[PDB]
């Protein structure tokens, strides 16, 4: 329940720290290019991939 | 944008839904407004029928 809890917690505080675009959301990050693999496959994972 | 299309119709489709409700309750209202007229005006032709018919009987008793 407490990792739950912190992992909940971290999602609130990341919620945080987004930028909206009036019912839009953009928001910028740095990924590694070693790691552009895993992370095109999880972007492609999202509902949209976007 | 596709997300741009998409968040602008469903802006344009809420406030359509919302304009739709909006529309049919002026609807309802209108119609309630003629029946409300129609009741009147029954009412008015029943006051002016049996004022003829009380002009009549004076008539008559005269």
């Amino acid at each position: 329940l407490w990792t739950r809890a912190q992992d909940e917690v971290a999602r609130l505080k990341a919620l945080e720290e987004l930028a909206s675009g009036r019912f839009g959301f953009a928001l910028l990050g740095y990924v590694p290019v070693k790691a552009k693999p895993k992370v095109e496959e999880a972007l492609a994972r999202h509902k949209e991939s976007v | 944008s596709k997300l741009e299309a998409i968040l602008s119709q469903e802006v344009e489709a809420e406030i359509q839904a919302l304009l739709q409700e909006a529309e049919a309750k002026a609807e309802a209202v209108k119609r309630e407004a003629e029946e409300k007229a129609k009741a009147l005006l029954q009412a008015r032709e029943r006051a002016l029928e049996a004022q003829y018919r009380a002009a009549l009987r004076r008539a008559e008793s005269a």
